[PDB]
């Protein structure tokens, strides 16, 4: 169901609780994180292969989103639907 | 004819006691108008000192309120303005203008010779 | 009606904002533009028009076909995009500008056209006439038009 | 194309023309002042306001407070040069941030067009100017010029954030009111605005900053001109009708001062409150005052004192008022032309509509009151613009009304002080010896707004006649964006009247300013005796005056409103011991992460009832926290509730009293079969119209009598969580600060990020009970309101069928062949009932709305929001971060994103 194929992730962070991976819009791991202290990110984001190895490698990325809460069950799923562009047949991969 | 005004008044004495400024205008009538007095001394610029309405309404600037009164006589067609408790600060070329609160050269109005203060 | 709009069939053209005033042909120098009736019954005809697809095969108009937009007067004309933004109809099928046809989810009846990433509506008030305009910048509800049967 | 075509400043010699000294009428002598002519008609004179009213000449503040919530008092303010080349500024700006607008275009266009009604002459043959409307333009020769001109803005009077409309009369004419109109005077200053609270966004931005947001200015001045656009047309409604309230009860206001017209300015929900009859009252009073006119210009044969034509003049009226013109040149009112112009001038131009198209934060009714002033500079584009106002585009100010937000955007708002005192108007509130009184003042704006019962009058006991010829008012739609995308493509914009040669005036114009009336000031300080603790009580025991000493919770509200120590918490007792404790500096991070906690899952409590219709969920802790009817658990709440309806929640129960519905009487026609079948038909319609109205009439109780109570009971819950919030933090800041140095620096403690984080707790919370509350109002219009209307309407109903049965047959001769299929139609129709349909009525209430605000919510979280358009790899989010794309990205060419 993964391997070359377009994958929806998620991840959702309550820092009084849980950080949360989704995949096609199902929850599949959950760690605690309350016991993480300040947080401080950069002020970029940067998307770019770092520290691998294998030559020929590349990645496919699309509707990249940063929300400022912690997104539920279903808000993840209505996101799902709402970009899996139902109105387009799609090949194996998931491309059009 | 056209727009004449023409100031009177000697201005001379020291540290102060009085004076009466005097315009004679023609070619208009004088109470139709709103008149300012306006002075400029020596190396400055024009300050507004009074104004007057053809209602007969005086209106005075910072400059010599409680001390000036702006007044007319409107059978001689002359513009009278009266000074008391003058001080050296007085001093500079005193002229009759044309408009309400008028501080400087406006293109269409008209203005006297000027006349000479010291005190 | 919300029946599906079909390929060469005679249907009368309506905006959204106004709702009961169809479009009408009004010839302003040697040529002839769209707009519609503010001056009531001024006895411009209501304008007949049909849509047109590159394929003879294609019934059924879909999101995101590409058309031409015909009208039948004394012979057939065919829609153009003037210099100044403004929809005129003319002589030569060639020179017919093909637009996307595409709909408003929300608006059932509705429909959108646009040409160049340019959407079709209705001009600020000007003869009186409101003209048929490519433009971008007006109020989203004047992009909103309907084919009435 | 810009409103304001020359750039004026301030200290720019007098010209003659755009920029003069003049003289506005005035009663007696006035000191000429410098204006400035910043569009035709249109002029603005930069000063503090003493002297359109001689009277009232002195800038400070009044003996006795007004009685207003909000008032500043500086003299100082615009005594200066710089000051008022910044006001001049200011304006012009809100004046070009109005006509950038669709609606601000018309509104500006139909002010200049506005221009006031030549009534002067008292020989009707002739047309005459009125003086008062004029001002004299002194030249630099020392002639002036009389020039007539429809708008002025001044600078404010002593109290610097009173604005109002302000105009000339007429020995006997009242030109507000009577469709001439008259020159309107503006007070208003840009240099200032309002603070109020705003709860109910959250909904559409959960990230909706704290504390308190500033009005738009440009909101304000387009209230203003809308007033002035009503005055000038003469459509202004008459300042004696107001909307009286009831004082006499301890929860009631002690008063308030709220009159029609601006009832009808203020637009949406405020606007509803005025009933149809009276609606329809107004619409025939002004056009007949418009027909009354049109026979005025029609025996006016000449023109006085202008080297114009009365050809170019009545055609300047015509085109002002709208009128119809046959071949003859005799003009008359079309009640259609009409209808519509009265609409665009008093259902179009609404503050209401001003917000749709400014997209600003702004108080959606008269009852959310300003709470505070501020001082603001708009001037620097780096401030406020034209296109975005405060909220600029392409910067954290541009999300959720940032911009607006007094503590995000802190540098654009600087805060003064009230100078209407703490509880300068109130009421006394005492609870009887539950040990002796324990009495708490409660600001007049805390209280409740009641609507007299003399406010809502109604026709529907009256009968009709109906009749072969009777017809039907048609639906009367609502207001809508598209609509009025109506008016404006149909809208002329080509011609303005010229400003013409009038012949000169007397150097002084003398006039009044219309009297306005006298009103009693309000009783201050009523005392009352309760046996129960009140709502009022509940909150004020859930505040506390910052100090150095250590506070604790308590859920005892007898306990909290006796010590200053104890703030009363509706939070668990388990919250309560927890919040209490001293804690150790090594636990002290734990200890704040688990208040935080605690705090959200207990703010954010929602029980799902399934045995109710109209009202799903229920928040819990209401009770507790106002005190929402008696008795002791939550449970006890969940329970009434589900028991009782909605009605718990109600501080007063409303009158709502619906009578006997007037009858059909059916005029008969002898013989005549069509027309015995046509009056049928029209009895039926009427009928259809009788149900419309009823329901009319409801929501219109409702929304001022129930849905405002509701909306206190709201405003109140954000109070009494902001509190909590407050509470707990100083306990916790407390804590903290009991450390040593050395301990304190091995704890990461940041005061504005826990407050932040409350903060957000605190929205989540106001959202579900934003829905709790208007699913509760709802509740109660359709099951305790509309029911008593459809009793009502069913009895009319089997009225209509006896009465159109007797007809029938009384007419079996006229009628006959047709008597059963009369008889069906009529049984068959007045057999069912008309379904009330809230959306139908108001705006807030269709389905579709309610996905468009989750879908808003989930896009307005989105920081950064990364998409493919037009060419380039852009951030959809409202911040617009910037993107840099290496030279070796790659992007599929048959979907680019
Ligand atoms: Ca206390
Ligand atoms: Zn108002």
């Amino acid at each position: 169901d993964y391997i070359n194929r377009w994958i929806f992730v998620t991840i959702t962070n309550n820092r009084l609780n849980n950080s949360k991976i989704y995949i096609n819009g199902r929850l599949i791991d959950q760690k605690p994180i309350s016991n993480l202290g300040n947080i401080h990110a950069s002020n970029n984001i940067m998307f770019k292969l770092d520290g691998c190895r294998d030559t020929h490698r590349y990645i496919w990325i699309k509707y990249f989103n940063l929300f400022d809460k912690e997104l539920n069950e279903k808000e993840i799923k209505d996101l799902y639907d709402n970009q899996s562009n139902s109105g387009i047949l799609k090949d194996f991969w998931g491309d059009y | 004819s056209q727009v004449q005004l023409v100031e009177s008044g000697g201005g001379l004495v020291q540290p102060g006691g009085s004076l009466r400024l005097s315009c004679a205008a023609s070619g208009f009538t004088l109470g139709s108008r709103y008149m300012s007095w306006v002075r400029q001394a020596p190396g400055e610029g024009f300050e507004w000192v009074s104004s007057i309405e053809p209602s007969g309404t005086a209106w005075d600037g910072d400059s010599a309120k409680g001390r000036f009164t702006t007044s007319r006589d409107d059978a001689k067609n002359t513009l009278y303005l009266q000074m008391s408790n003058l001080q050296p600060e007085d001093t500079g070329v005193y002229y009759c203008a044309t408009g309400y609160r008028t501080d400087t050269r406006i293109p269409g109005g008209s203005w006297g010779q000027g006349t000479q203060v010291t005190v | 009606n919300e029946e599906r709009l079909e390929y060469n069939k005679t249907y009368q053209l309506y905006n959204y904002v106004f709702s009961d005033k169809p479009i009408c042909e009004v010839k302003q120098n040697n040529n002839i533009y769209l707009t519609i009736n503010n001056t009531n019954n001024l006895n411009l005809q209501a304008s007949k028009f049909k849509l047109l697809s590159i394929n003879p095969n294609k019934q059924y108009v879909q999101k995101l076909d590409e058309v031409i937009i015909s009208v039948l007067d004394n012979m057939e004309k065919y829609i153009d995009i003037s210099e100044d933004n403004r929809l005129q109809l003319i002589d030569n099928k060639n020179n017919a500008k093909k637009m996307i046809i595409s709909n408003d989810i929300f608006i059932s009846n509705c429909l959108t056209l646009s040409y160049n990433g340019k959407y079709i509506c209705l001009s600020m008030k000007d003869e009186n006439h409101n003209w048929m305009i490519c433009n971008n910048d007006m109020s989203k509800y004047l992009y909103l038009w309907s084919f009435k049967p | 194309m810009p409103f304001v075509n020359k750039q004026f400043n301030y200290k720019d010699p007098v010209n003659g023309v755009d920029i003069a000294y003049i003289k506005i009428p005035n009663a007696g002598q006035m000191q000429p002042v410098k204006a400035f002519k910043i569009h035709n008609k249109i002029w603005v004179i930069p000063e503090r306001d003493t002297f359109t009213n001689p009277e009232e000449g002195d800038l400070n503040p009044p003996p006795e407070a007004k009685q207003v919530p909000v008032s500043y008092y500086d003299s100082t303010y615009l005594s200066t040069d710089n000051e008022k080349d910044n006001y001049l500024k200011g304006v012009t700006k809100l004046f070009e941030r109005i006509y950038s607008t669709d609606l601000g275009r018309m509104l500006l266009t139909s002010i200049v067009r506005g221009i006031p009604f030549w009534g002067g002459s008292t020989i009707d043959t002739e047309l005459k100017v009125i003086d008062t409307n004029c001002i004299n333009v002194i030249q630099p020769d020392g002639s002036y010029r009389s020039e007539e001109l429809n708008l002025v803005i001044i600078g404010p009077s002593a109290d610097i954030i009173q604005f109002e409309c302000k105009s000339f009369g007429h020995e006997v004419l009242n030109l507000t009111r009577n469709g001439y109109g008259s020159t309107q005077y503006i007070r208003f200053s840009p240099d200032f605005t309002f603070g109020f609270e705003e709860s109910l966004e959250v909904d559409t931005n959960p990230l909706l900053g704290a504390g308190k947001f500033a009005t738009d200015p440009a909101v304000t001045l387009a209230h203003q001109l809308i007033h002035a656009g009503h005055r000038l047309y003469g459509i202004a409604i008459n300042p004696n009708r107001v909307f009286k309230v009831n004082t006499n009860a301890y929860y009631e206001m002690s008063g308030l001062e709220v009159s029609f017209e601006e009832l009808r300015t203020f637009g949406g929900h405020d606007a509803k409150f005025i009933d149809s009859l009276q609606e329809n009252e107004f619409r025939l009073y002004y056009y007949n005052k418009f027909k009354d006119i049109a026979s005025t210009l029609n025996k006016a044969k000449s023109i006085v004192g202008t080297t114009a034509s009365l050809q170019y003049m009545k055609n300047v009226f015509k085109e002002k008022y709208l009128l119809s013109e046959d071949t003859s040149g005799k003009f008359s009112v079309d009640k259609l032309k009409f209808d519509k112009l009265y609409k665009m001038l008093t259902e179009i131009y609404t503050e209401d509509n001003f917000v749709k198209f400014f997209k600003v934060l702004n108080a959606k009714t008269f009852l959310n009151f300003d709470k505070a002033v501020f001082k603001i500079n708009i001037v620097p584009k780096v401030n406020y613009t034209i296109y975005d106002g405060f909220n600029l585009r392409n910067t954290n100010l541009a999300a959720n009304f940032n911009g607006q937000n007094t503590e995000i955007n802190n540098m654009n708002f600087t805060k003064l002080k009230n100078f209407t005192g703490l509880f300068e108007f109130y009421k006394l509130l005492c609870v009887r010896g539950i040990l002796n009184d324990l009495c708490i003042k409660v600001n007049n704006w805390d209280l409740f707004f009641s609507p007299s019962e003399d406010n809502f009058t109604n026709d529907l006991n009256k009968g009709e006649e109906i009749t072969s010829d009777t017809n039907i008012e048609a639906a009367e739609e609502n207001i809508s964006l598209d609509l009025i995308q109506q008016y404006y493509l149909t809208f002329n914009f080509d011609n303005e009247p010229e400003n013409i040669s009038i012949e000169n005036l007397s150097s002084d114009i003398i006039g009044q300013l219309e009297l306005m009336p006298n009103i009693e000031r309000f009783p201050n300080g009523k005392k009352y005796e309760l046996d129960k603790y009140t709502m009022f009580h509940y909150l004020r025991a859930q505040e506390f005056e910052h100090g150095k000493s250590r506070i604790a919770l308590t859920n005892s509200v007898n306990e909290a409103l006796l010590n200053p120590s104890r703030v009363y918490t509706f939070f668990s007792s388990d919250y309560v011991k927890k919040v209490n404790k001293a804690t150790e500096a090594a636990m002290f991070l734990g200890w704040v992460e688990q208040l935080v906690y605690d705090f959200t899952d207990e703010t954010s409590e929602v029980s799902t009832t399934d045995k109710i219709a109209d009202i799903t969920i229920i928040i819990p802790y209401i009770g507790p926290a106002l005190n929402i009817g008696n008795m002791l658990y939550k449970d006890d709440f969940v329970g009434a509730l589900i028991f009782s309806g909605a009605v718990i929640l109600l501080e007063f129960i409303p009158e709502i009293a619906i009578p006997v519905l007037g009858t059909f009487a059916l005029v008969s026609y002898i013989a005549n079969k069509v027309l015995t079948v046509q009056t049928i038909d029209n009895a039926l319609s009427k009928r259809n119209e009788k149900w419309d109205e009823v329901y009319k009439y409801i929501v219109t109780n409702w929304l001022a009598k129930v849905n405002t109570q509701i909306d206190l009971i709201r405003k109140k819950m954000k109070e009494a969580l902001e509190n909590q919030a407050e509470a707990t933090k100083a306990i916790i800041n407390y804590q903290y600060n009991q450390y040593t140095e050395e301990e304190k620096n091995n704890i990461n403690f940041n005061i504005d990020d826990l407050s932040s984080k409350l903060n957000e707790s605190i929205n989540k919370a106001m959202i579900n009970i934003n829905k709790f509350l208007n699913q509760c109002s709802v509740s109660y219009l359709m099951n305790s309101m509309i029911p008593y209307g459809v009793k009502r309407l069913e009895d009319f109903d089997a009225s209509l069928k006896d009465a159109l049965l007797k007809y029938i047959y009384d007419n079996r001769g006229t009628l006959i062949g047709q008597v059963d299929r009369l008889k069906d139609k009529v049984n068959n129709t007045l057999s069912t009932d008309i379904p009330f349909q809230l959306s139908k009525y108001v705006d807030n209430q269709r389905l579709l709305s309610t996905f468009t605000e989750y879908i808003k919510n989930i896009i307005n979280t989105s920081i950064l929001n990364l998409r493919y358009e037009s060419n380039h790899l852009i951030d959809l989010s409202r911040y617009a971060s910037k993107i840099n794309i290496g030279s070796k990205v790659n992007f599929d060419p048959i979907d680019k994103n």
